[PDB]
């Protein structure tokens, strides 16, 4: 909120490029984005965040991927090459294996049916490893809370703030 | 079509709304309206049928809705994506399967998620304090 | 306390009569502790004649279990139905002494029985005769024991219970060691916490003091 | 047999009547009283006490009924679940009194309890005894006798911190970890004794007791106290949830004091 | 839980009209006798098949379900019926409470050892190490 | 009105029937009631559409699954109120500083 | 731990440098280590910023970033095939040795958690051992080899008390 | 002479009566002392009573600007008048012919889960009890947080006349008053003051617990307070958030820092929660973690 508002009324009309980009990475559509970034390619390269705009490009793909699995429970890699647009049962299959190698996706793969099972279970909340994460946290907390109060006091003793 | 509708008849019901809707497009008031109103009846007969299963066949649901397969799993995919079917497809054998979510986990992921975008904002505003006190600006 | 009427009776006899009196200690209900009419001289003496078979008998009932009796029965005269009744009931003792959730697989292997229905017969027989509290799981084929009896324990044994009450009595002395220092600790920070307060606002006043003249 | 709970404040009414008593009268006098309760299966729990009126005459206490009926329709507009259960009084071992006084109780209901407490004791132990009466035929002669019970004291919070309020009468963590040192202190006592014994008996200083060693072999055996996998899951459950509710604690700590130092700021850094 | 032999003998030494059995048959005795045994049987076991129930009430295990399923409804039992598992399951007997029962299991057994060294040997190791420990 | 009698008291037994039970097949309502496996599903689905009965039907395998199996979930319900107000909050915090 | 503390000390050496630019040996130490630790980034980088001179130099540099692009690419066979190209004088050599077990290591674990049933090919190919010793490998893991079909089947793999006073402590204030 | 409290002279007590000083001053009675008999009994009646509201009277004298408190009974209620002045007067004659002589003192009632205060009703009884009946005094029990924070939580008040305005002088202890019952705390605060609490024994009594504890540390050590109140927390929970949405919604704009105040609240809350935790973890290290 407490932006200038030289950003919201000068600095966003010269950044329309990026604007239509996002509009485009907002319905799930691979080839429109793929149009619109050939289309402005010379903006993207001149501004030399070219290869920033293709890493949007293939995150498009991990996206729908990861939106199928808010549906489905399992898919066949036939199936999947067709609502992600991916041409292909192997494409589908390294990309479902790239995702499962990174952790961006909880799945399995089973070449004998051609099919691709999803799980959706990151972590149940039973054991001493998250109860260490949960420390860790809170411990950076008390540190915050600390510094604030050390800079309050500091501001509490000084002479300016005791005339108002 | 309202009885067979309360009474969980739905290929009846949704043959004799087609039938009807030619007819009734050639009306005054309610015809623009027509469409719409259409879908929604349908979507309310989806959610009526699932609603006592836990676990339902998708060959029997698309005999019930007079349709075949591939589109019923389509307008389930649908409905699941935003909708008030909490379902999942097992697509193998086509299986539409009632998903009961965890409300411990639910809440110790958004707690933990309430928690790091605290302490960024905490951090952003600390930064913030120190550039206002420091007199930094652009002209 | 039918031990102490064996033991009572058996003052001055030896011989078969002691045999004899062997066998009805073995097959009496009620009585599962053996060691006061193991220790005595007249029944030590035993092992010096023909009836040393007698004496190792009573030695398996006291401190060995239903397994021994499989290696070692050529040996041992011949039990009755009372008395194998009994050694298995004490060998369902002997395994709750050191696991809490008995498998079934481990009871039938030991108590040699066919099929689950005797092994649970068995269970509840001990049950009833109260030398082990405990209930029956089937579903995960499981005997989960709250509370068994202690068996008898020979001179080389007492060294394990004063290792483990000295193990427990060090424990409890780091626990109250622990919250001395935790009160203490938690003392302190409040004091200082309070005391920082008040100079932060002493010298407040003093600053606005100052600035009045 | 049945088992029987305690309850302290049934003590604490025995007591206070017999003080009272004493202090009244100026000398000490004997107090017959009743108890209320519930029955559970076999299991018997005695709640509360309310004192009872009894006459002498001759040299026998005789019970007034009509009193006892009066307060039985007193208490029960009030506790409704609890029941009678028995009598109480004060004194040293039974006595042919207190065989006549329960002989009028029975009356009354079929299995009453007895409790006699021992206001003047030397011993270490508490001094309540619970007996139950046992009818006999001895020479052709129809007698009854008390056979004792073994009683134990019942598991109630407010109660157990009531009792611990009165019992002491006078930072945070450091008032918590108070109720804990004084139990573990017992503890930590009982198992030294315990163990002091054992190491004289294996070394030779005392006769050989089997009995009091096999119960030392079970108490060693009892530990550690429910290993299982799911009590871990379950205990690593709590710690988690206790977890949470400190961050979030923490979190609102966290959010007052920027509020606090924001304005602040605003009041020195700004002019609005 | 009463056996068949035993309740064998108690009808055989039972005289004729104390028997009172309905025309349709159902003993009083015995079916008293069978929901005595369930009830007994409760009280040991977590949980139990229908096969095994059946022989140990010594009934056909469809009537063993009916009878649990009866007794289950009037509120006589606490538990529950899983039919395609066939297993009738008792009270849960959840970890935390049962911890906290072993712990006071646990502390009887110590003050009940420490009572009775204390009452069977008084002097020696009893009050001299009371005294040397409170020294 | 015969239908409707039927109906009723079809129903009530069926209600009393699933009283002990957690999971019961379908094919063992259809012989205790006395009609096909078909009507009995019917049946089932009104009385599960009319809150009646307290469970849902596993089709694929034809079982009736009873929601009898509760705990503790006001603590959640509690814990995520609290953890939406502290995000309210901290934001509003925030945003007070410029 | 052994690579670590090189991998430090080739760093700074190069950090230091006697103008900038660092010696060949440790260009290349540098980029067989970042292949090493899966610093796929950091080699990258190191790639980019290596003079020309020094690969028109030093020809070995290119052989080690023809391994390290197919490591990028996530090219398993690749990966084993231009690991066996290539060698050093005992400069190279233990680190280019090690990144053969790490990869088999790797591959063997996305196998394992990433898959239900994967042909005997396949997995060949991932491992890069042959094909009888890929399946008579997996005996004591119990892998349940299947025949005529050759399908795989993966098998799926004190301070409380302080810290809680410290809590309250910080709570109450 | 530690038992000299319980002796009871009538005639000292009729002079006292006849000789009222609290008619002349308003600030007289300041001191309350409670028999240990008498605290069990009102906490036990009150966790008795469960979720609900239970109220008796209170039996003892009054000795020179002290309120002594002897006994109690527990009146039916299910009354104000009719019955519930009917079991008094009943169970008082019971009780005058068993040996206690003492008179009614005062009447408690529970305050479950909302602290120990007088509301308006309460002020209204009291006020009419000391009109006619005097002394008297109003003690209310919280038996909700006294097993959350291990501490009796009871308090003894005593309300000032219709018309009397008092000089501030308030200490007013902080208390996590409800958000429903806050805005009753307001209005009728300053109409009663509390007096000191106290507690007494007597010897035979003092001997019995001392003889007690030897046997009761069991229940000390085997507590696990963590399940025993578990939708207590959950309500303070449910009434620190709505606190937390209003104290957000007083910074939108622009009592006092309302921030403040849920602050307390929750650190409250969390202490008792992280309490409850470390007991079970000193559980577990003293009897779990002797792995043989
Ligand atoms: C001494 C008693 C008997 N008494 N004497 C006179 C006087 F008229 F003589 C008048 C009275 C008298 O009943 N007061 C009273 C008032 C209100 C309540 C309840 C009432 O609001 C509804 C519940 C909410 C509440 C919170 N706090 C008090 N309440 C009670 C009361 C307390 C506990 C249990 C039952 C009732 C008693
Ligand atoms: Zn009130």
């Amino acid at each position: 909120k407490y932006t200038s508002q030289i950003v919201g009324r000068f600095i966003k009309p010269l950044s329309n490029a990026y604007h239509e980009l996002a509009q485009v990475y907002s319905t799930n559509n691979p080839s429109e984005l793929r149009n619109l970034v050939n289309k402005h390619s010379e903006t993207f390269t001149r501004d030399n965040n070219m290869g920033l705009v293709k890493q949007c490009l293939s995150s498009l793909y991990k996206k729908n991927i990861q939106r199928l699995t808010k549906t489905f429970l399992t898919l066949s890699l036939q199936d999947m090459a067709s609502r992600v647009q991916l041409s292909g049962p192997q494409e589908a299959e390294k990309y479902v294996l790239h995702m499962i190698e990174d952790g961006e996706i909880f799945a399995s793969i089973n070449q004998k049916d051609g099919m691709v099972s999803f799980h959706d279970n990151p972590e149940k909340y039973n054991n001493p490893a998250m109860l260490h994460n949960i420390d860790q946290e809170m411990l950076k907390c008390i540190e915050l809370d600390e510094r604030l109060k050390a800079m309050d006091q500091e501001i509490t003793v000084n002479p300016q703030f005791v005339q108002k | 079509i309202i009885f067979k509708f309360y009474e969980s008849k739905y290929a009846s019901c949704l043959k004799m709304l087609d039938e009807m809707k030619d007819n009734l497009l050639l009306d005054m008031y309610l015809a623009p309206h027509v469409r719409t109103l259409y879908t929604q009846i349908r979507n309310r007969a989806l959610i009526q049928y699932f609603s006592p299963y836990v676990s339902a066949d998708m060959h029997r649901m698309a005999a019930a809705f007079n349709t075949t397969v591939a589109a019923l799993e389509d307008e389930l995919t649908q409905l699941i994506l935003e909708g008030l079917i909490s379902a999942r497809v097992d697509s193998h054998s086509k299986i539409l399967y009632a998903r009961d979510v965890d409300q411990r986990s639910t809440t110790f992921e958004k707690s933990l998620l309430m928690g790091k975008e605290f302490q960024r904002r905490a951090k952003a505003m600390m930064l913030r304090a120190a550039v206002l006190r420091n007199q930094i600006h652009v002209k | 306390n039918l031990l102490e009427q064996f033991i009572l009776l058996a003052k001055g006899t030896s011989g078969s009569a002691l045999t004899a009196l062997i066998s009805q200690v073995l097959e009496a209900p009620g009585v599962y502790v053996f060691g006061e009419l193991l220790e005595l001289a007249n029944v030590q003496e035993l092992a010096e004649g023909a009836n040393a078979a007698y004496l190792q008998l009573l030695n398996l009932f006291a401190y060995g279990t239903y397994p021994d009796y499989i290696a070692n029965k050529e040996s041992l005269p011949e039990l009755s139905t009372a008395q194998q009744n009994k050694l298995k009931h004490l060998t369902i003792v002997s395994l709750a002494s050191r696991m809490k959730c008995i498998p079934y697989s481990v009871l039938l292997k030991d108590l040699e029985m066919r099929n689950l229905r005797e092994l649970e017969d068995l269970i509840i027989e001990a049950v009833y005769t109260d030398i082990i509290q405990g209930k029956l799981d089937q579903r995960n084929q499981l005997l989960e024991v709250d509370f068994c009896i202690g068996r008898d324990i020979r001179k080389k044994d007492i060294n394990n219970i004063v290792k483990t009450l000295h193990e427990w009595c060090d424990g409890c002395e780091a626990v109250l060691l622990g919250i001395e220092q935790q009160v203490l600790r938690a003392n302190q920070y409040k004091e200082n916490h309070n005391r920082t307060q008040q100079q932060v606002e002493a010298e407040v006043t003093n600053i606005k003091k100052t600035l009045k003249a | 047999s049945v088992s029987v709970a305690l309850h302290p404040l049934v003590i604490l009414n025995i007591s206070d009547h017999w003080i009272r008593m004493r202090s009244q009268e100026g000398r000490p006098v004997q107090v017959i009283g009743a108890l209320i309760g519930k029955q559970e299966g076999r299991n018997i729990e005695v709640m509360n006490s309310f004192e009872l009126l009894s006459h002498t005459v001759e040299e026998k206490i005789i019970i007034d009924k009509e009193y006892y009926y009066t307060k039985e329709e007193q208490f029960k507009q009030v506790f409704k679940e609890l029941e009678f259960l028995g009598w109480y009084t004060t004194g040293g071992p039974p006595d042919p009194s207190d065989i006549h006084v329960h002989k009028q109780v029975c009356e009354i209901i079929e299995s009453p309890l007895f409790l006699k407490l021992n206001p003047m004791t030397k011993h270490t132990d508490l001094p309540v005894s619970v007996f139950e009466s046992v009818i006999d035929i001895i020479n052709g002669e129809a007698t009854m006798l008390f056979a004792e019970l073994t009683y134990t004291l019942a598991t109630e919070e407010a109660e157990r911190i009531g009792v611990d309020h009165v019992a002491r009468m006078t930072s945070t963590v450091a008032e918590h970890l108070i109720a804990q040192h004084s139990a573990i202190k017992m503890l930590h006592s009982r198992v030294k004794l315990i163990l002091e014994y054992v190491k004289a008996s294996e070394a030779g200083e005392v006769p050989f007791n089997h009995e009091i060693l096999r119960e030392a072999y079970a108490l060693c055996h009892c530990l550690p106290v429910l290993s299982t996998d799911k009590f871990k899951t379950d205990f690593y459950d709590q710690c988690n949830d206790v977890g949470l509710m400190a961050y979030l604690g923490t979190i609102t700590k966290t959010c007052n004091t920027m509020n606090q130092f924001v304005n602040k700021f605003n009041v020195l850094y700004d002019r609005q | 839980i009463i056996r068949g032999n035993q309740l064998q003998e108690f009808a055989a030494m039972l005289m004729p009209h104390q028997k009172a059995t309905t025309a349709d048959g159902s003993s009083i005795l015995d079916r008293a006798v069978i929901e005595h045994n369930l009830l007994s049987a409760s009280k040991l076991y977590n949980n139990i098949t229908f096969e095994e129930l059946g022989a140990l009430l010594e009934i056909p295990a469809a009537k063993a379900e009916k009878i649990a399923s009866q007794m289950i409804t009037e509120g006589r039992m606490n538990g529950f019926i899983d039919q395609i598992d066939g297993i009738v399951h008792f009270e849960t007997r959840e970890a935390l409470p049962t911890w906290d029962k072993q712990i006071q299991s646990l502390c009887f057994q110590v003050n009940n050892l420490l009572e009775k060294i204390s009452q069977t040997a008084p002097e020696w190791t009893a009050q001299a190490m009371e005294a040397q420990m409170a020294q | 009105h015969i239908e409707e009698l039927l109906r009723n008291i079809r129903t009530q037994v069926l209600i009393k029937l699933i009283k002990p039970y957690t999971r019961i097949h379908i094919p063992f309502i259809s012989k205790e009631l006395n009609i096909d496996v078909a009507d009995v599903e019917s049946l089932l689905v009104q009385c599960i559409l009319d809150n009646t009965i307290h469970g849902r039907i596993d089709q694929v395998n034809q079982l009736l699954e009873l929601d009898h199996q509760k705990r503790g979930g006001a603590r959640y319900t509690a814990l995520d109120k609290w953890t939406n107000q502290l995000n309210s909050l901290n934001q509003a915090v925030v945003s007070k500083l410029a | 731990f052994s690579f670590k503390k090189l991998l430090d000390q080739c760093e700074n050496q190069e950090l230091e440098a006697p103008g900038g630019i660092a010696t060949p040996p440790v260009y290349g130490q540098l980029l067989a280590l970042y292949l090493l630790h899966n610093d796929m980034n950091n080699a990258r980088y190191l790639w980019k910023r290596i003079p020309p001179a020094i690969k028109s130099a030093n020809s070995e540099l290119g052989g080690i970033w023809s391994v390290g692009q197919r490591i990028w690419q996530r090219d398993f066979p690749g990966i084993y095939t231009t690991i066996n190209a290539h060698q050093w004088s005992e400069t190279v050599q233990p680190i280019m040795e090690a990144l053969r077990d790490a990869t088999r290591r790797r591959a063997f674990a996305l196998v394992s958690q990433a898959y239900t049933s994967i042909i005997a090919d396949d997995f060949a190919a991932f491992v890069g051992l042959p094909v009888e010793e890929a399946v008579k490998g997996i005996l004591e893991q119990g892998w349940q080899a299947d025949s005529t079909t050759r399908m795989v089947l993966p098998r799926k793999p004190e301070q409380q008390l302080a810290r809680l006073t410290d809590y309250v402590a910080f709570l109450e204030n | 002479s530690i038992d000299e409290i319980y002796k009871y002279d009538k005639k000292q007590q009729q002079e006292i009566l006849a000789a009222k000083p609290w008619t002349k001053d308003h600030h007289y009675f300041k001191y309350c002392k409670i028999s240990a008999l008498a605290l069990l009994k009102m906490v036990m009646h009150a966790r008795s009573g469960g979720n609900l509201e239970v109220m008796g009277l209170m039996l003892g004298k009054v000795d020179g600007e002290t309120m002594i408190i002897m006994d109690s009974f527990a009146l039916p209620v299910e009354n104000a008048q009719a019955a519930a002045y009917e079991y008094m007067a009943a169970y008082i004659e019971n009780a005058k012919q068993v040996g206690r002589l003492e008179n009614a003192i005062g009447w408690y009632h529970s305050h479950p889960g909302y602290g120990c205060w007088l509301s308006g009703i309460d002020v209204s009884t009291q006020m009419l009890n000391q009109q006619f009946q005097e002394p008297f005094v109003a003690v209310v029990i919280d038996p909700t947080r006294t097993i959350s924070a291990g501490k009796v939580n009871l308090g003894a008040f005593r309300t000032y006349p219709k018309g009397y305005k008092p000089p501030d002088e308030g200490p007013s202890e902080y208390q996590t008053i409800p958000l429903n019952k806050i805005e009753d705390f307001g209005v009728h605060c300053k109409q009663y003051y509390a007096l000191e609490v106290s507690y007494f024994k007597s010897s035979l009594d003092r001997k019995l617990l001392e003889l007690l504890w030897n046997k009761y540390w069991v229940n000390t050590l085997s507590s696990s307070s963590l399940l025993t109140n578990a939708d207590y927390t959950t309500g303070q929970v449910f009434d620190l958030s709505e606190k937390l949405e209003q104290s957000e919604a007083q910074l939108g704009r622009g009592s006092e820092d309302k921030l403040a105040k849920a602050t307390r609240d929750s650190c409250k809350t969390t202490i008792e929660a992280i309490h409850g935790l470390m007991s079970q973890v000193i559980k577990d290290k003293l009897f779990n973690q002797i792995n043989i």
